[PDB]
């Protein structure tokens, strides 16, 4: 049903149609509307549903919405429009293909490369890296790493390693050589479940050829290295149908004997119950605890403790409390001043971006008035601030 | 996610 179809544009309505879909949803882009009487509608050979493929000879079959829409805003009075009415490895080899094509390109290609590989997940990416390598016999990553530069190329070469082994290189980049960054060793290891780490316990492993709990334990120090290595284990309880108001109560309680009450702090019964509870059972507990206590969890330890194990602690509650706003703070803290934090900015929305990066938008917007698409667009510029707008998943 | 023209 390949037709091509040319539209006259016309005062009442324009064109007379609406499309959705576009590549960075991994979709054709699709005729939604046909407003009666007007433009698309006279023609009487679109239909809703049509799929469309060429405007004015140019292809589109795996273009984005706006660059469809933009070329029918700019097709002049006569827009001529060629329509027809699960991801497979089929699809894995035309990514690669196109990929390939923009990498040999004089200059390279990097719209093109940014537009498939941030919108296509993490498995899929895999995919492409696959039939990558058995159409040109070299490995995607390294082709990448000599055609692309800057920031771009921090968030694409992070795009193609899994999720665990994304994590493990960036535990071990936090911890090489003396100075250990313990903020992004600490937004990891606070912030990931017990599927994440025993995955990324594994992978880390494989990498390095060390395990991951040694490495914590040779840059870290006092109770902020049984902190992490407690955290790094990753046997959290798990929860259940079972909410245990008696525990909740009787944790809030210890919470509270352990350490504003008494002179110093029992830290290693704030390890103990923050590091085995379940999230469930813990946020009921930090309500809780604001009722035997004048301040809440949070202000508690910043007056118990200081350091590196104030900030674990602190990073570590909010995770708990809620991970989704957890990661818009700190996704603001990185935009909101001088220059950009690109390290925390590419990180968070490198690794958030398939799991939960709705709810952070939903939090930023509430919480700082515009959205987490508007602060990218204000901070970065280039292909970077597009690779990141596609990990944002659009703007509000 | 609809455009209209
Ligand atoms: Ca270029
Ligand atoms: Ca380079
Ligand atoms: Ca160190
Ligand atoms: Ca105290
Ligand atoms: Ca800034």
């Amino acid at each position: 049903n390949r037709r091509t179809v040319t539209l006259r544009r016309q005062p009442v309505g324009g064109l007379g149609l609406s499309i959705k879909g576009g590549s960075e949803h991994n979709v054709p882009v699709v005729i939604s509307k046909i407003f009666e009487d007007q433009a698309a509608d006279q023609t009487g050979m679109l239909f809703v549903g049509d799929a469309v493929l060429q405007v004015n000879g140019i292809h589109v079959e795996n273009a984005t919405h706006e660059e469809v829409v933009h070329l029918l805003r700019n097709a002049g009075d006569e827009v001529t429009i060629t329509v027809e009415y699960a991801y497979t490895n089929f699809d894995a080899e035309r990514d690669a293909l196109n990929i390939e094509t923009a990498i040999k390109t004089k200059g390279v290609d990097e719209v093109t490369i940014v537009n498939i590989l941030t919108n296509r997940s993490n498995e899929q990416r895999q995919d492409i890296a696959f039939a990558y390598q058995r159409r040109t016999k070299k490995e995607l990553a390294s082709a990448l790493k000599s055609a692309l530069s800057g920031h771009l190329e921090t968030v694409i070469l992070g795009l193609l390693k899994t999720p665990a082994q994304y994590d493990a290189s960036e535990l071990k980049a936090s911890m090489k050589g003396l100075g250990t960054d313990e903020d992004s060793l600490i937004e990891i290891i606070c912030s990931r479940t017990n599927q994440e780490l025993q995955e990324i316990n594994r992978v880390y492993k494989e990498m390095y050829k060390t395990d991951l709990e040694k490495d914590i334990i040779s840059d870290t120090s006092g109770d902020f290295r049984k902190l992490m290595v407690a955290l790094a284990k990753g046997r959290r309880a798990e929860d259940g149908s079972v909410i245990d108001y008696e525990l909740i109560d009787q944790d809030a309680r210890d919470l509270y004997d352990a350490g504003v009450k008494r002179k110093g702090t029992d830290v290693p019964k704030w390890i103990s119950i923050m590091t085995e509870r379940s999230v469930p059972h813990l946020q009921k507990v930090f309500d809780r605890y604001k009722s035997y206590s004048p301040y809440d969890m949070l202000e508690s330890i910043r007056k118990e403790v200081k350091g590196d194990l104030e900030n674990a602690f602190l990073n570590l509650v909010q995770c708990i409390q809620n991970k989704p706003l957890y990661f818009a703070d700190r996704l603001y803290d990185s935009m909101k001043g001088k220059g950009t934090r690109d390290k925390v900015l590419i990180r968070i929305m490198v690794s958030r971006s398939e799991v939960d990066m709705l709810k952070i938008r939903s939090e930023f917007k509430r919480k700082y008035g515009k959205s987490l698409y508007y602060y990218i667009q204000q901070d970065t510029k280039g292909d970077y601030q597009k690779a990141l707008l596609y990990l944002c998943g659009g703007d509000d | 996610p609809s455009t209209t023209l």
